[PDB]
RNA sequence: GGCCCUUGCGGUGCUCCUGGAGCGCUCCGGGUUGCAGGUGCCCGAGGCCGA
RNA sequence: AGCGUGUAACCCCAUUCGUAGGAAUUCCCAGUAAGUGCGGGUCAUAAGCUUGCGUUGAUUAAGUCCCUGCCCUUUACACACCGCCCGU
């Protein structure tokens, strides 16, 4: 894991804008919507096989 | 010496795997060699690679060792050498314990008893197989009476596991003496099915070689998957008229499991044979006899 | 004594010093049993190299100028300053 | 260096007045030791345990009497805070007395036996060293615990007492009326 | 103490070279590897003699008196020894490749036989120098490697076999009616190569 | 049991060039991230961007 | 029912006296006829070739075996034989 | 094989054959004379040193274990074995090994968190 | 430059000791605590042969620290005395010449081998050997 | 000459009484010969088909034993009887050697388990003893006398342990001193094979004072016991036609492509013969046979304690007691010089002339002065005789038998 | 310990004699070189594998 | 300390208090006898019982056939040694 990092060495996180936000969020959804339509159109060409 | 022991296991376990390819090229090799000796057509199975077997059959000799047994092969030294015997029990025997494992040490010839103190079971194979200890004997006891018996053959041998029944010792009867001590006739009855022989073969090669003219008897009986155990001296008073009078324990044994390695191996080893309590129709089914 | 291989000191021979005068010859026998030495005000010492305890003290006739060990008969020469040797 | 039993007491001066037993008492600077806790195996072979310290086997003999066995570190305490007592009260060194303790402890002639259902007789014969020693330590470790029993005294106070009377010779101690006894019965039956 | 000395080496009584009787001749030279052992047979004794040398013995040449001998290694190392006192007298090196070294029966002569060459020396004498052997002469004859030595009695002239299938006759002295001569005749190598008792008369 | 029968012909003296860079972990083999290696005048580089 | 002893390639000099002296039946005319059977069975090995030249061959082949190997083979056991020694002074064995 | 099948000749040189054979690894088992007609040239390539170091897991490549043996890493017994040229036993297959005080056997130790300075380098 | 460090071994039955040697003073420790405040006290000049036997010059130069883990307590202080005396024996092999090393390790095994060399105990009886003398038994 | 045995042999001794030879080989036989009839009367063989390494035998002379390449087990067998005695089974690998005490009628048997272990023969209870070894072992002997026991190790040291207590009473290093050589097929320097060579061969004096050592080199190590440090290396053989003789290889036969061995290995090879086979370490058929390299293949010193013999790649070579080697005086005094003993001899003071020529090792001195003393005076010498010189006269005396005409 | 235009630091380019493996050279001498029988050698891939 | 993935005691330092099982009989040789704790219930057996694993660790003995018994024998010619079991 290794998750541990020095105070000196750790960088400051990205603040984002509410703007890509919204954009990066959008994204997300439909990439999860689009990942399960296939997943589920696969077992139908699974079983009619 | 412990790269020599896992190089010997691998060996061993490699040849049991083609035991039975070998037995079917050896049965289509003699199907061949009638249809060649009285003239008559090549099975159709044979039909093909008959020239291979034929040639085959010019390199066939008495010489070779023939096809393998994984049995032949466990007990290698059978005939050959005398076994060594070692005999031990559970950690803290009790009183009557250590009783029925001393005479156990009188009726196997040349066996020996050791204590088991804080022994790991792993330790006590390991200078088992330095010292050429050839069979091992663990019993275990339940409340002052003898309940269970495990025979071990060191050199990767089958381990087979026995429940004991009925044991009446030699100690609870007065009076009796001292045992023969003679090299044993052996007696097996009622082994009829390949488990049978399979069982058989196990306790008989406890026993080195006896005299013609040795007058004790040990006898194995089979009735319905119980062996019975009995131990005898005969005396010729006259022609055709023999005495017997009993001498040493006398228990019961009943088989419920055969593993292919050792005692040490419970984790590993495989199961040649086990009793199966919980099949429908296990009530109604023996295995030792046909 | 300095060991060869890492050059540390170990031990000196002698409460504080060996001899009053110049050491002249030291020698060590073959079985690094015995340690001898001389010294300019002509006494002739014998050491135990372990640890490093005076053993006997010979005086000479005249001061000592070279001294040489034969290990394997364990033969001293000594050559003094009035010419003659000794044995 | 030098090397003292627990720290204080030096083996050095240690000197053992009998030629018989000078090979079976193991006290001079080879077999000195800091403690007598070795976890040595000494009864492996017929013989070795004459190369075991003496303080050692008095504290192995030490073990099986009267006590759960096993315990030995107790037993080492024991030996201590006896030879601790033993100096308080003589002011010499304890190794010595037990020494000389054992040294007149031990038997030197021994009865074998020839016993049948009637009666038994008898024949004197003589005892070999590693018995003698062996039965000293024995008689001595016996009369300790058998004074320290149902009496308002720790075992240490009566081994010390039992070590002080036998090394002087009196005939206060178990093992010096025992010894007595076997000598006198060796005796009439010669 | 310890204070042991070589005595002899047992086990071996020839590795490679050649062999030789001693003058009288009831002594036997064998050369044992990196040793040189002399067998008495008339006293039915073994002697190792303490020389030793960098590389196996190729070469024993005995002079005719018995009292001296030259023993020469693969490498071309040469030891002038004497048989009588058993002690190395002198070294040599030869530059190359010694085929064999043969003594004049007068004893006065020596011929050592090398590459494609053999090269004519005098004896040792009583005087010592740096320098073992003053050579004498030189004989350039044969096309290819020379091999063996022998020399006429009356030690006027000497004849040489070589590999290059013939023969080679030369004379110790500038002779007016024999610088040297030639003999072929043969179809593979010489091996050896004789004279008669009190004649050039020849064997090849 | 699969797992216990291939430890019984395990050979202790086997050897692999991943064994040099790597050591066990309680007899687990545990993979170690890879360091970055930045270097001072890359350091000075991050804390004025931060800034 | 009991176990059988197996047949051993090997016999020992204590059993292979035994087995003579038991069809026999006077220690030297038991040895004589060992003798005459031994020489009779070497000689008919002698007069069959095939059984000849396939003993050197095999004999070639074994000896680069055994060097291949170093040296490391199973043995083969000794056979008990009899052997004729002469009356005359030990001297000639040196 | 031409000779009779029941001929003592036979039978000996048989069983002589095949238990030379079975104890340098030519042959797999020690069966009927069928398995001596399948050894190769080949067949005594695979019983040579470096190549067996492979089967043992030692080396994982063949130029890796010839390597080996040629800088001194491997012996079979006390003895260490230079040669790659060289056919091992059976019997003698059990006892290769790294030869102490080696690089090698060194890493082998770090890996496994038993690397003792004392017995190692001694 | 580079320390000079030394990593050892020791062990008793189920008590295994890992002891580090380097450069230092004079200090050893074990499992973060000196070495009189290890239990129990009573084998506590077991646990001091060593320094004992060499002298608190020999140990002057070197710092010790010693984990032990598992078993119960005395195979635990075997361990530790074992651990110690193989570190130091190593040091000294390593950074200091061999004579030193040499007497020293010749010193520790003439008092106990066992400081040196761990032998564990297996199982050795007469049950193993058959009745009677090696020779003259059946004949 | 005895021509029995099939294959190689392994190992040879002598039986302590009688002149009895017992010989071990590959054919899996241990022979026995006896030189009183030049007969091989007495053969030995296991059940099992298995190889002998070497053989022991007692002091009695009534016990035989022998040890195996591959079963790792002891064979014992009765001399008069013939017939196996004993299997001694525990030890795990090959076994180095073997050797019986000479007073106490014990085995000590070496294996490469890193143990040696001591087994009881007229025992009833059978004990045996285990010496735990840090490497693995080599050879094992004892001391004359029987009180000390020798073992060679992997590391190449020599540990001295006393038997009876089984303690380890010393130790020798002698790696730097068995300096070895490269040869010339080796890729890996002298130093780094060296690192990985230890001592093969261990042989007692008689004394016991002394120890020698060899192995893989030209040069046989004599140690002192007692102060473990070396006294002496002998250079065995100079022969620089055998391989591995000096450490360095010379720079001129660099060329480069190497030094190209090979093609005077054939040069070598032409000698014909056989046909070389590859991988065979030793014989006709082996690569490397016309530069064989050199090697210490054993080492032992008489029981009289006058010589020592090696058998090596050179062959047997003898080492003799020579007076010439060293100067031993053991009392001197200025007044100790042959003109007093002359003068001695001259005034028919016989006692005194003989103690100082005895104070003197020069054999010629006590020679002369011994041979100077009439008949009839000889018992007053002999009672003037202090006991501290009564064994240098018989040292001296028996020195004398061989080579004096004066055998009365 | 010593060092004073220095360094717990690093690198280069030439020279440094072949055991057999650069033989043959003081003088003298180098001119007229004065068909036995041979028949060789080479030709096998099957993994108790590792990755 | 050491075995055991199915949704620590014992010991140790200090404080206080204060005067057990006949006759017979069985078993046991080294990490053994004895003490102490911690787990599992594994296709048989096992519930106040069965079996693992660790901790501490001894006294005596290493040889005779006297008693109580058992197994065998009294028909490979080195040297050396030895020189016929008996009865129905
Ligand atoms: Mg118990
Ligand atoms: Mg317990
Ligand atoms: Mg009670
Ligand atoms: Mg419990």
């Amino acid at each position: 894991k290794a998750g541990k990092v020095p105070k000196d060495r750790r960088r400051p996180a990205v603040i984002r804008e509410p703007h890509e936000r919204k954009i990066l969020a959008l994204l997300d959804a439909l990439s999860t919507v689009h990942s399960q339509k296939m997943k589920k159109a696969k077992e139908q060409r699974h079983l009619h096989n | 010496m412990l790269r020599r022991e896992a190089r010997l296991r691998r060996e061993y376990l490699y040849r049991k795997a083609r035991e039975e390819a070998q037995r079917s090229a050896q049965e289509r090799k003699e199907r061949l060699r009638r249809a060649l000796e009285e003239n008559r057509l090549i099975p159709t199975e044979l039909r093909r690679e008959a020239l291979a077997l034929q040639g085959s059959l010019e390199f066939d000799d008495a010489g070779g060792e023939g096809v393998t047994s994984h049995v032949d092969d466990e007990y290698r030294w059978a005939g050959v050498e005398d076994p060594k015997v070692m005999i031990t029990t559970s950690r803290d025997p009790s009183s009557r314990l250590k009783m029925f494992a001393k005479e156990l040490k009188l009726v196997f010839p040349g066996a020996q008893r050791m204590n088991r103190g804080r022994h790991e079971v792993g330790a006590l194979v390991r200078a088992c197989k330095a010292n050429g200890v050839t069979d091992l004997l663990v019993v275990h006891e339940h409340r002052g009476t003898p309940v269970g018996l495990i025979v071990s053959h060191l050199p990767f041998g089958p381990t087979a596991y026995f429940t004991l029944c009925n044991v009446v010792m030699r100690h609870d009867i007065p009076d009796l003496g001292t045992m023969s001590e003679a090299k044993p006739h052996l007696i097996t009855h009622g082994f009829s099915s390949r488990l049978g022989k399979r069982v058989s073969d196990i306790l008989r090669y406890l026993f080195p070689v006896p005299k013609d003219d040795s007058h004790r008897v040990i006898t194995f009986a089979n009735q319905d998957d119980y062996i019975s155990f009995r131990h005898h001296v005969y005396k010729k008073t006259d022609h055709r008229n023999v005495e017997l009078t009993e001498v040493g324990p006398r228990f019961e044994l009943k088989l419920y499991m055969i593993r292919l390695g050792t005692l040490e191996q419970e984790a590993t080893a495989d199961v040649e044979w086990r009793w199966h309590p919980y099949t429908n129709t296990a009530r109604k089914r023996v295995f030792l006899s046909t | 004594v300095y060991n060869m291989q890492s050059g540390i000191h170990r031990g000196s021979f002698g409460k504080d010093q060996a001899h009053k005068g110049s050491v002249r010859g030291v020698a060590v026998d073959g079985l690094n049993q015995l340690t001898v030495t001389t010294g300019s005000e002509g006494l002739l010492k014998f050491w135990n190299f372990k640890n490093k305890i005076l053993i006997h003290s010979v005086s000479l006739s005249s001061s000592p100028n070279i001294m040489l060990l034969h290990r394997d008969s364990g033969i001293l020469g000594l050559a003094l300053d009035d010419f003659s040797i000794s044995v | 260096p030098d090397i003292k039993l627990f720290g204080k007491w030096s083996t050095d001066d240690v000197q053992i007045n009998d030629i018989s037993l000078q090979d079976y008492i193991a006290v001079k600077e080879k077999y000195a030791k800091y403690l007598p806790h070795s976890a040595g195996r000494y009864a492996a072979k017929r013989f070795r345990k004459a190369q075991c310290p003496i303080v050692e086997r008095l504290t192995n003999s030490m073990m099986m009497h009267g006590r759960n066995n096993g315990k030995k570190l107790m037993t080492v305490r024991i030996v201590k805070h006896a030879f601790e007592i033993i100096h308080l009260l003589t002011g010499e060194n304890p190794l010595q007395v037990l020494v000389n303790a054992i040294i007149n402890s031990g038997p030197r002639e021994d009865s074998t036996r020839i016993g049948r259902a009637g009666t038994v007789r008898r024949q004197a014969v003589d005892v070999s060293p590693l018995r003698r020693v062996n039965q000293a330590i024995w008689l001595l470790c016996t009369g300790a615990r058998e004074a320290a029993f149902r009496n308002i005294k720790t075992i240490a106070e009566c081994l010390a007492d039992e070590l002080i009377n036998a090394a002087k010779g009196s005939s206060n101690s178990y093992a010096i009326k025992k010894k007595d006894e076997l000598e006198r019965v060796a005796k009439s039956n010669r | 103490k310890f204070a042991y000395r070589f005595s002899n080496l047992l086990g071996t009584v020839y590795r490679r070279g050649n062999l030789n009787f001693t003058c009288d001749g009831n002594s036997v030279i064998s050369p044992v590897g990196n040793r040189v052992t002399v067998f008495d047979l008339k006293n039915n004794k073994s002697d190792t003699l303490p020389l030793a040398t960098r590389y196996n013995v190729k070469c024993v040449g005995l002079s005719p008196d018995g009292r001296l001998a030259i023993i020469v290694d693969e490498g071309g190392d040469a030891l002038l020894v004497s048989l009588v006192c058993r002690s190395v007298l002198h070294h040599f090196h030869f530059k190359g490749s010694v085929h064999s070294v043969s003594f004049s029966p007068d004893g006065r002569k020596f011929v050592v036989t090398k590459g494609n060459i053999a090269q004519m020396y005098h004896a040792p004498g009583k005087k010592r120098e740096f320098n073992a052997f003053v050579l004498d002469k030189t004989y350039f004859g044969p096309y290819d490697e020379t091999t063996c030595i022998d020399w006429t009695d009356d030690s006027r002239c000497f004849v040489v076999g070589s590999k290059d299938m013939s023969t080679w006759v030369f004379g110790a002295e500038r002779w007016d009616n024999l610088i040297y001569y030639a003999l072929g005749g043969h179809k593979d190598a010489i091996v050896a190569c004789f004279f008669e008792s009190n004649s050039l008369d020849l064997y090849s | 049991k699969a797992l216990r029968k291939k430890a019984l012909e395990k050979n202790p003296d086997e050897f692999y060039y991943k064994m040099t860079r790597v050591k066990l972990q309680d007899g687990v083999h545990i993979i170690k991230e890879t360091k970055e290696e930045v270097t001072p005048e890359q350091l000075k580089l991050m804390r004025t961007q931060d800034v | 029912d009991d176990v059988v002893r197996k047949e051993k390639p090997k016999e020992d000099a204590y059993e292979y006296k035994k087995r003579l002296t038991l069809d026999h039946e006077s220690l030297a005319e038991i040895y004589e006829q060992e003798y005459i059977k031994l020489n009779q069975q070497k000689t008919a090995e002698e007069e069959n070739p095939e059984h000849v030249e396939i003993q050197k061959m095999m004999d070639s082949l074994f000896l680069k075996l055994d060097a291949l190997s170093n040296f490391h083979f199973i043995p083969k056991p000794p056979v008990p034989e009899i052997k004729v020694v002469s009356n005359l002074p030990a001297i000639t064995m040196e | 094989r031409d000779l009779p099948e029941r001929d003592q000749f036979r039978v000996r040189a048989s069983a002589a054959l095949l238990d030379k054979l079975y104890a340098l690894g030519l042959v797999p088992t020690r069966g009927s004379l069928e398995l001596c007609d399948f050894v190769t040239a080949s067949s005594f390539c695979r019983r040579r040193l470096p190549t067996v170091l492979l089967k043992l897991r030692m080396a994982q490549h063949l130029q890796a274990a010839v390597a080996f043996v040629e800088q001194g890493h491997v012996r079979v017994g006390p003895d260490v074995v230079t040669d790659p040229a060289f056919l091992v036993t059976r019997s003698m297959e059990d006892f290769v090994t790294w030869v102490d005080s080696s690089k090698i056997k060194r890493h082998v130790l770090e890996y496994n968190e038993e690397r003792d300075d004392f017995d190692l380098e001694a | 430059g580079p320390l000079q460090s030394v990593q050892v071994f020791g062990r008793k039955k189920t008590a295994t000791a890992v002891a580090h040697c380097k450069r230092g003073n004079g200090l050893i420790k074990v499992n973060g605590r000196p070495l009189e405040m290890i239990e129990p006290r009573t084998l506590q000049y077991k646990l001091l042969e060593p320094v004992l036997l060499l002298g608190k010059e020999r140990f002057a130069g070197v710092d010790i620290r010693v984990r032990v883990k598992g078993g119960g307590h005395v195979a635990q202080i075997y361990a530790i005395r074992q651990s110690i005396s193989k570190a130091l024996v190593a040091y000294y092999q390593k950074y200091v010449d061999e004579a030193s090393k040499k007497e020293i390790k010749d010193i520790l095994i003439q008092y106990d081998r066992t400081l040196l060399v761990a032998d564990p105990r297996r199982c050795e009886s007469k049950k193993f050997g058959g009745p009677g003398a090696r020779a003259r038994y059946q004949k | 000459t005895f021509t029995e045995h099939s294959s190689g042999v392994t190992g040879v001794t002598f039986t302590a009484t009688g002149y009895v030879v017992v010989t071990s080989s590959m054919d899996g036989t241990v022979r026995a010969f006896d030189l009183h009839r030049y007969r091989n009367f007495r053969t030995f063989t296991s059940p099992r088909p298995t190889q002998f390494s070497c053989v022991a035998v007692d002091a009695s002379g009534e016990i035989v034993s022998a040890g195996a390449q591959d079963s790792f087990e002891i064979f014992v067998w009765s001399m008069q009887t013939g017939r196996l005695l004993d299997v001694l089974s525990g030890h795990e690998g090959p076994i180095s050697g073997l050797c019986f005490n000479p007073m106490k009628s014990v085995l000590a048997s070496a294996s490469w388990d890193k143990t040696v272990r001591l087994w009881d023969m007229f025992d009833s209870w059978r004990t045996k003893e285990t010496l735990a070894l840090t490497s693995d072992a080599l050879a094992v002997t004892f001391r004359p006398d029987g009180a000390e026991l020798a073992v060679a190790t992997l590391n190449s040291q020599i540990t001295f342990w006393d038997p009876e207590n089984a303690v380890q009473t010393g130790s020798i290093e002698g790696r730097h001193d068995l300096k070895t050589g490269r040869k010339e097929l080796d890729k890996i320097t002298a130093k780094h094979a060296a690192k990985g060579k230890a001592f093969t061969a261990l042989c007692y004096s008689a004394d016991g004072h002394s120890i020698l050592a060899g192995g893989m080199s030209k040069f046989v190590c004599i140690y002192h016991v007692r102060e473990q440090i070396l006294m002496k290396r002998f250079e065995i053989s100079c022969n620089l036609s055998l391989d591995a003789m000096e450490e360095f290889l010379n720079r001129r036969k660099m060329t480069e492509f190497g030094n190209l061995a090979l093609i005077d290995q054939d040069a070598g090879q032409e000698d014909g013969v056989a046909i070389p086979l590859p991988g065979v370490r030793k014989g006709d058929m082996s690569s490397r046979h016309f530069k064989p390299e050199i090697r210490v293949t054993s080492l032992r010193f008489s029981p009289t304690g006058r010589c020592w013999a090696a058998t090596t790649t050179e062959g047997l070579l003898i080492y003799s007691l020579d007076t010439r080697v060293l100067f031993d005086p053991f009392e001197l005094d200025t007044s100790v010089t042959p003109g007093r003993v002359r003068e001695a001899l001259r005034q028919q003071d016989f006692t005194r002339a003989i103690l100082m020529a005895l104070r003197l090792n020069e054999s010629k001195l006590v020679q002369e002065a011994l041979e100077a003393v009439p008949r009839g005076e000889i018992e007053v010498v002999t009672s003037s005789l202090p006991e501290l010189y009564v064994e240098k006269v018989l040292e001296f005396l028996a020195s004398s038998f061989e080579v004096s005409r004066h055998l009365e």
